[PDB]
């Protein structure tokens, strides 16, 4: 106890560096990553709504699955922004119409995934037998994190790009 | 046992929410077979790596699921659109899917790692506890580009049937015949929104705020554990 | 390689910073000591009579 403990912020915050920087490298842009990296409270705010109103705690597999939802709805917004700069670099379209374009592309594939892992750890949600306090902790966080992530991000990360690449020229 | 069974009944949920959306037994087996390929693939990578099958390793493959999904539906999509949009039989409209994201599919692999490598990090107990989720969990993701990169394709290539161009599936008749009609104006009203959204803007950058801060206040009221106490079946009595 | 980092700045600035992180970390947590383990192991048997 007394040796060492919380050591969170220091791991959590060279993580989001790093994230950036691979963002950067990607996008081959110091302002683009933002776009992307302003999505994670989406997925956080639903995890956190989901276990404060089943009332269970910030624990080890409420982290480990916010992680994991951070991970899918940056992927989403990754692509988002990835197939709209495409689309203004080879093809030359404007910002609004490529977004647009982006966004229409992107629907299918983004609500496929959603609806496949919601649905696939609804098993854990309801769980009961041995084990269910675990599979419980990790669903609920999941499902609660995917549902915002899914329906805000669609919604928010062609706001981010447009107004992110608005703000740097 | 019980997250083994859970992992069976996620990859049938998953396959019939793949049949929901692709409509053909070939096309749905594509991310069906994607995803067992990687979590087998996982354990040999826990064997060489001196891990076991604990509790964590084995929610860290229920958690991957989504991951692997997603590796396999966005390669698959992405060819269903490219055969919809121009009419390219299955295996030129693959080769062509594959060399505008297989690129990106890499590049996000190395991003989400940068999400999942730190917690390998943390010191003394639980040190070890977040490790087992950072290895099974960045080995799964490995996998699964190396997967979306040799499995996935040839298989797109062999067992997705041929779309004529602009073939939406709105012409079929039954449940898929009003869903495809359904799905296709739902896209319209959500391009329609997001178009209308755009315009608007700032009131949404305040109501991401109102997000965040909601976020923030979520974040400090819920009570912070570590391993929640299981029913194990059994118990001790202490008699002083 | 070269001609692709000439054309990607940042990206090659990305890869520096990532290499100089994982070493500014490193340090903070490296042993500090004149030598390494140079000397060869002894065990000594003591005994009285
Ligand atoms: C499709 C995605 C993959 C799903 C996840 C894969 C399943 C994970 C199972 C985890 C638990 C496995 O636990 C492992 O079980 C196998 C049998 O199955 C046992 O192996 C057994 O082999 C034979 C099987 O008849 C027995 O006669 C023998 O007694 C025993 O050695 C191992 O001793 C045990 O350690
Ligand atoms: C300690 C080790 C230090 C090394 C750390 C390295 C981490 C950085 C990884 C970031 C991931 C980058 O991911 C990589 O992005 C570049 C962006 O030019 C992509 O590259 C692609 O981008 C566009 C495509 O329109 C073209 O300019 C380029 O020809 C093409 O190859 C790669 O397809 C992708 O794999
Ligand atoms: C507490 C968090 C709440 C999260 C909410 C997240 C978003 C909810 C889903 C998006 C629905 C928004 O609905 C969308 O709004 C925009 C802007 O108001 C509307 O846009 C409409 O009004 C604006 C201005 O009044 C016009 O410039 C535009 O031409 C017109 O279409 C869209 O017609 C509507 O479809
Ligand atoms: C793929 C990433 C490998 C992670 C390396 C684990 C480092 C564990 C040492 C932490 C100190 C006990
Ligand atoms: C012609 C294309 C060459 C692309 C070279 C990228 C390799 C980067 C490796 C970085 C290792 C640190
Ligand atoms: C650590 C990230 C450094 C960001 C570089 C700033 C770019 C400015 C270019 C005008
Ligand atoms: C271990 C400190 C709390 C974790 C918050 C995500
Ligand atoms: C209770 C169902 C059997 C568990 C092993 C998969």
């Amino acid at each position: 106890e007394r040796l060492s403990g919380n050591q969170a912020p220091s791991l959590y915050a060279i993580s989001l560096i790093v994230v950036f920087l691979c963002l950067a490298a990607l996008y081959e842009s110091w302002s683009i990553p933002f776009s992307v990296m302003l999505v994670v409270p989406l997925g956080v705010i639903g995890a956190l709504l989901a276990a404060t109103f089943r009332g269970l705690t910030n624990d080890v597999y409420f982290q480990v699955g916010l992680l994991t939802t951070i991970g899918l709805s940056a992927k989403n917004a990754i692509l988002i922004v990835e197939f709209a700069k495409d689309l203004m670099d080879k093809e030359g379209k404007g910002l609004i119409e490529a977004t647009l374009d982006a966004v229409r592309m992107r629907l299918r594939p983004i609500l496929m995934t959603s609806l496949a892992f919601i649905l696939g750890v609804m098993p854990l949600v309801i769980s009961t037998g041995a084990g269910s306090g675990a599979q419980n902790a990790v669903g609920t966080g999941v499902m609660g994190g995917m549902v915002t992530a899914t329906v805000l991000a669609i919604f928010f990360v062609p706001v981010f790009f447009v107004v992110v690449r608005r703000r740097f020229s | 046992h019980e997250v083994v069974k859970t992992l069976v009944e996620a990859i049938i949920l998953v396959f019939l929410v793949m049949y929901l959306f692709l409509q053909n037994f070939r096309a749905t087996l594509i991310p069906t077979i994607a995803v067992p390929v990687v979590l087998l693939g996982t354990f040999a990578v826990l064997a060489a790596f001196g891990f076991s099958i604990n509790t964590l390793t084995m929610f860290g493959m229920v958690l991957a699921i989504g991951l692997l999904v997603d590796d396999a539906i966005v390669v698959v999509e992405n060819v269903e659109r490219v055969m919809a949009e121009e009419g390219l039989p299955p295996k030129e409209a693959t080769r062509k899917s594959m060399g505008q994201i297989q690129g990106a599919l890499v590049g996000i692999a190395m991003v989400l790692s940068a999400v999942f490598v730190p917690m390998a990090f943390f010191g003394g107990s639980t040190g070890a506890i977040y490790r087992q989720f950072s290895i099974t969990i960045v080995s799964a993701m490995a996998l699964s580009v190396l997967v979306a990169l040799i499995l996935t394709p040839a298989l797109c290539a062999t067992m997705l049937k041929p779309i004529a161009k602009g073939d939406h599936g709105e012409g079929k008749k039954g449940f898929f015949g009003w869903f495809n009609r359904m799905f296709e104006k739902s896209t319209h009203h959500y391009t329609d929104s997001v178009g209308g959204i755009l315009r608007s803007t700032g009131r949404y950058l305040v109501l991401y705020l109102i997000i965040v801060v909601g976020m923030a206040y979520l974040f400090v009221r819920l009570p912070s554990s570590f391993l929640p106490d299981e029913d194990q079946g059994v118990f001790m009595t202490m008699v002083q | 390689m070269p001609n692709f980092f000439i054309d990607r700045p940042i990206f090659a600035w990305v890869i520096a910073i990532i290499i100089m992180l994982a070493g500014g970390l490193a340090i903070l947590k490296l042993p500090v000591a004149q030598y390494p383990t140079i000397a060869p192991p002894a065990v000594t048997i003591s005994a009285s009579y």
